[PDB]
């Protein structure tokens, strides 16, 4: 007998106030009962469970299930009720490594820890809550009652406690073997190193030697799966990586659930397949929640999908990470608020790719979206590589300087350089900071009747130019924008505009280059064509000449 | 320090469960070294999966030092921690601190590590040192002693601190000492030469009565803190545009001050004149402008600090490295206004300038009222939350919200 260290128990509690489960055991056919008795007898011989007396008042139902070609009954303890009453745990397995952050490893071994899983004892004070009952034949004797001594499969705390127990056991081995890397996730231990296969096979042996100190038997993973390893949806190859094959289904009838899955594949694929777009396709699922509802594809959605198929023709792969090289991120504008990017160290060898879609909004511009793409890539890169990449952006240094020095908000982009790859992000208009000498001055106003929705918009200028246009089905805010639009339409290349509309100033001072309001868009198009525009605000109803005059002309 | 102080959360509130945000590799390595030493010293301990709570942690470099300092973001735990009246019904905030010619700020947070934390409360201080690329489970710790940045630390330690200061306070009856979170604010009216030594005097106390950053001293001069009243231009020739901006400014100021009138000035703008045309001021308009100018000299009326209400700080980017701000509880009743310029370290980084303005404004709020304001920041949330931890150098963290629509009133403080 070689003394083995005991695996430290994790103390467990039920949620405050709640009690253990008390679920009645279903009736079972005589066949299922016999099957369950044999299973539990073996489990008891192995120490996984133990018979209990009648004092225990808790109970969890147990079932017996059958398989396809394996002529077997399997045991099944339905811990759904007990899980609702078990405390929350720290789940240490939220995110998984991204292949683009990994470094190459000459050799990789895969161990199986499914049986060391059962060496993890369950907190003694908590076992009583795991009681279950095998009904007796014909209900003529008391049901055989058991409770678990180990982490039950399907119990709420088993994954976290097992993971934590393994990490604690492996801690010293990993720390005293800096030349290997150990990835534990699930019942698989994944060990890699840059050691020669022989010297690597010994580290593996020493790892068994170490795991044995807690009596953990761990042989090689049966049927060593040839490369690539199929893991978390990736194809991990020795020198390259990729998602498993992405096959876009061909269909004449596209339904809600089809387009969702189509975006999922396209999104999962956009991490290496460069240039994937998904607006139009994601657009088609605006609000519907009936996954069986069929939706016609806009001709802009067929063009987008056909563009995805072409990108999906030939598989693409990414390279692993080299900490001695630079980390570079390059961004391209795709249109319709869509952005694509590649992260690489050497040209033409992407670590990974990605995309960004603009946020919901009535008004926006390309520089704000580009800034948002940079922040997303920044945070993604800190997760994967622990550092910010150097950016290559399709915006002139001079454009950025003008933008941030004049923008009313604070804004910042990290170290970056211009890359001349059209379309370039630019500023489409810049308002004057001071009134323009020699430029005609337009005093604009609009107003609308809230009851009838009839309105007026127009202007009077210092040269005696005037216009009032009658409008239907409008509102105050629309007439205020229409007035500025009219002044832009009717003026020369340089113009001073005086408005009292705080609503219009709020929009224009946000410097949109595109809007979902056709009227704002028309104003942007006019601003683009001007040489100089000074926009001045005054308070309404204060006797400010011009303003007062035009306010009367439009208030009917 | 033997006996712990019984601490509990507020009724019907669980512990914090706040996600750890991603950290650069150099900050992770820094935290790994720091926490390894804290663990050897018994200040923190590894925790098991039965602890579901979490508070974010990052690393900073205090102003003018090269050593990484662990910074826990206890904001969630603080608002969930029971209100404290640890021995008395409350220590009155010293209204005289803001008047002292010089106030030096000491990082005395390390003193907290000598007091054990109530064993039942420790699980709520859980934090995670994250791994890069999710390649290993985060390193999980909880505090065994009063943590820096936690609301309860100064409260529980207040008894121990008062005694350490007694002799110093007994000897220097005119020096004002105020404690906020991990910081000690020490104001005197004597000159910096003896102030610096008198500050060192207080350090040795803390050093004999007991630090990685205690050697530092953040020097302030609140007596020289300048406010910003509303000013109107003084011109010999007014254009139409000048008068329009003036009437707009006075209309805004009339929400703050009574008796502001713009009738005579608006009277000058009769007609539809070119913006650049010069308009001579009538005698009626000049008098009106003079009466408004006089009104704006006097302070705002009925402005009082309500300790039960939040302080609100708004900030405007004025360009060229200049920033204006106003602190208030009710709109148009400013308790403090100010203006900053030439934020050193970032002539080409807006966000770093804004982060420094937030810290300086919070420092003024602590001195004047003893609490931090809720910020309205002129920045998009995603930009701010990506970068502010890179320039943060204070051991506390205020609350903030984001302004997405450009305020029209930026021009009025310009
Ligand atoms: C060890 C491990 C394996 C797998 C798999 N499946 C996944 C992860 C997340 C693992 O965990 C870590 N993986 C790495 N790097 C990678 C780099 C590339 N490969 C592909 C591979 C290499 C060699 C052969 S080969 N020629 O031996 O057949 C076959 C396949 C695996 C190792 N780095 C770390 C750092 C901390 S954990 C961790
Ligand atoms: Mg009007
Ligand atoms: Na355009």
């Amino acid at each position: 007998m070689v003394p083995i260290s005991p695996i430290e128990t994790v103390p467990v509690k039920l949620k405050p106030g709640m009690d253990g489960p008390k679920v009645k055991q279903w009736p079972l056919t005589e066949e299922k009962i016999k099957a369950l008795v044999e299973i539990c007898t073996e489990m008891e011989k192995e120490g996984k469970i133990s018979k209990i007396g009648p004092e225990n008042p808790y109970n969890t139902p147990v079932f017996a299930i059958k398989k396809k070609d394996s002529t077997k009954w399997r045991k099944l303890v339905d811990f759904r009720e007990l899980n609702k009453r078990t405390q929350d745990f720290w789940e240490v397995q939220l995110g998984i490594p991204h292949p683009a952050g990994l470094k190459k490893k000459k050799s990789v071994t895969v161990l199986d820890v499914g049986d060391a899983y059962f060496s993890v004892p369950l907190d003694e004070d908590f076992r009583k809550y795991t009681a279950f009952t095998i009904p007796s034949i014909n209900n003529e004797t008391p049901g055989i009652r058991y409770q678990y001594n180990v982490l039950p499969q399907g119990w709420k705390g088993s994954p976290a406690i097992f993971q934590s127990s393994m990490t604690k056991i492996l801690e010293p081995f990993a720390a005293q073997n800096p030349d290997i890397v150990i990835y534990q996730y699930m019942d698989d231990l994944l060990v890699g190193s840059d050691l020669e296969i022989g010297q690597h096979r010994t580290k593996i042996e020493e790892l068994r030697q170490h795991l044995l100190r807690w009596g953990l038997t761990t042989p090689d993973k049966k049927h060593q799966k040839e490369p690539p390893f199929l893991w978390m949806g990736y194809e991990l190859h020795p020198d390259k990586w990729t998602v498993q094959p992405i096959v876009l289904p061909e269909k004449d009838s596209w339904t809600v659930n089809d387009i969702q899955k189509l975006v999922g594949k396209l999104n999962w694929a956009s991490q290496i397949y460069p240039g994937i777009k998904v607006r139009q396709l994601s657009k088609l699922l605006r609000g519907t929640k009936a996954l069986t509802e069929v939706i016609p594809l806009t001709e802009e959605a067929e063009l987008e999908l056909a563009e995805n198929r072409e990108i999906l023709k030939e598989p693409v792969h990414g390279v692993y990470y080299d900490p001695s090289k630079d980390l570079i991120a390059e961004i391209q504008k795709q249109g319709q608020g869509q952005w694509t990017y590649q992260i690489y160290q050497e040209p033409f060898k992407n670590l990974k790719t990605g995309k960004y879609a603009r946020m919901r909004g009535a008004h926006t511009n390309d520089v704000k979206q580009l800034t948002e793409a940079v922040q997303k890539i920044t945070t993604e890169s800190i997760v994967i590589w622990g550092k910010t990449p150097k950016f290559k952006l399709p915006i002139q240094k001079e454009t950025w300087e003008t933008w941030w020095t004049e923008y009313w908000q604070a804004t910042w982009i990290p170290e970056w350089e211009f890359v001349n790859t059209p379309p370039l992000v630019k500023l489409w208009y810049q308002l004057e900071k001071e009134p323009i000498v020699g430029a005609e001055t337009f005093y604009v106003d609009g107003a609308a009747n809230r009851e009838t929705k009839l309105g007026k918009a127009g202007y009077v200028t210092n040269k005696g130019r005037q216009k009032v246009v009658p409008l239907t089905n409008t509102t105050n805010q629309k007439t205020e924008l229409q007035a500025i639009y009219l002044a832009l339409q009717d003026s020369g290349l340089e113009v001073n505009i005086v408005t009292d509309s705080q609503y219009a100033l709020g929009i224009i001072q946000a410097q949109p280059d595109k809007s979902e309001s056709e009227l704002v868009n028309q104003i942007i198009e006019q601003l683009i064509k001007k040489e100089k525009v000074y926009l001045a605000w005054v308070p309404a109803h204060k006797g400010i000449g011009g303003n007062e005059q035009v306010d009367k002309l439009v208030s009917a | 320090p033997i006996e712990t102080v019984p601490v509990k959360l507020k009724p019907g509130m669980d512990g914090p469960k706040v996600k750890q945000w991603p950290l650069t590799e150099e900050k992770i390595k820094a935290l790994v070294e720091i926490c390894t030493e804290m663990e050897k010293e018994g200040k923190i301990s590894k925790i098991g999966p039965e602890n579901p709570y979490n508070t974010p942690v990052f690393a900073i470099k205090k102003k003018d030092s090269t050593k990484w300092r662990k910074l826990v973001d206890f904001r969630e735990l603080n608002k969930r921690t029971q209100d404290f009246w640890e021995v008395q019904l409350g220590i009155p905030h010293p209204a005289g601190l803001k008047k002292k010619k010089s106030v030096t700020v000491l990082d005395v947070g390390d003193a907290y590590f000598s007091v054990p934390l109530d064993e039942d409360f420790r699980k709520y201080t859980a934090f995670t040192i994250p791994s890069i690329n999710n390649e290993t489970p985060g390193i999980r710790y909880q505090y065994n002693v009063l943590p820096q940045g936690w609301k309860g630390s100064p409260a529980i330690f207040q008894s121990s601190m008062t005694k350490i200061l007694e002799p110093f306070k007994k000897q220097n009856p005119d020096i004002v000492i105020y404690q906020y979170m991990d910081d000690l604010y020490v104001g005197s009216d004597l000159e910096i030469g003896q102030h610096r030594t008198k500050i060192e005097e207080l350090r040795q106390h803390l050093l004999r009565w007991g630090p990685p950053f205690l050697w530092m001293g953040y020097e302030l001069h609140p007596d020289k803190w300048t406010v910003q009243p509303i000013v109107l231009p003084e011109k010999d020739s007014w254009t139409v545009n000048d008068i329009q901006k003036l009437v707009g400014k006075l209309n805004w100021a009339s929400q703050i001050y009574p008796g502001i009138k713009v009738r005579q000035l608006s009277k000058l703008l009769r007609g539809t004149k070119a913006l650049t045309e010069v308009i001579p001021l009538t005698e009626e308009a000049e008098l009106e402008l003079a009466e408004n100018r006089e009104i704006l000299k006097e302070p705002v009326h009925g402005v009082y600090y309500d300790p039960s209400k939040d302080l609100i700080a708004e900030i405007q980017k004025q360009g060229q490295g200049q920033w204006t701000y106003q602190i208030y509880q009710e709109p148009f009743k400013n308790l403090k206004t100010g203006k900053y310029a030439r934020m050193r370290g970032a002539h080409t980084n807006d966000v770093k300038q804004l982060t420094e303005a937030v810290q300086k404004i919070t420092t003024e709020s602590i001195v004047i009222w003893g609490k931090t304001p809720k910020f309205k920041l002129p920045i998009q949330k995603e930009t701010w939350e990506t970068w502010w931890t890179e320039y943060w150098q204070a051991t506390w963290i205020p609350e903030w919200e984001f302004v997405n629509t450009p305020p029209l009133v930026k021009l009025w403080y310009q």
